[PDB]
């Protein structure tokens, strides 16, 4: 799924 | 004056597109996920690179990025345009020329 660089997996 | 930032519901590949196209750090639009309908995302080019955020809501329905909150997705972009984005790196939010 598309990552954002402020939501931790 | 509308804001020369809201790009509506384009696909993360075309903000991409066109901010990889911008020449100054902090260009910057916001859009309308499409990963997560409801959900606002901000993209940002900086350096060479172009980077994505996710617009975060709270139980209160204040938007933020982090930490600090904010009533409106106008009142976010205008407090980022000098205060960074990110945590690691200093990229302040400049409009789109064009």
């Amino acid at each position: 799924k598309p990552f954002y660089v402020n939501v931790e997996f | 004056k509308p804001h020369p930032w809201f790009f509506g519901k384009i696909p993360r590949a075309k903000a991409e597109e066109m901010l990889s196209k911008q020449r100054h750090d902090g260009a910057f639009l916001i859009r309308e996920s499409e990963s997560a309908p409801g959900d606002f995302s901000l993209s940002v080019k900086f350096g060479n690179d172009v980077q994505h955020f996710k617009v975060l809501r709270d139980g209160a329905g204040k938007y933020f990025l982090w930490v600090v909150k904010f009533n409106s997705l106008n009142e976010l972009v205008d407090y980022h345009r000098s205060t960074s984005v990110s945590r690691n790196q200093q990229i302040f939010l400049r409009d789109i020329e064009q």
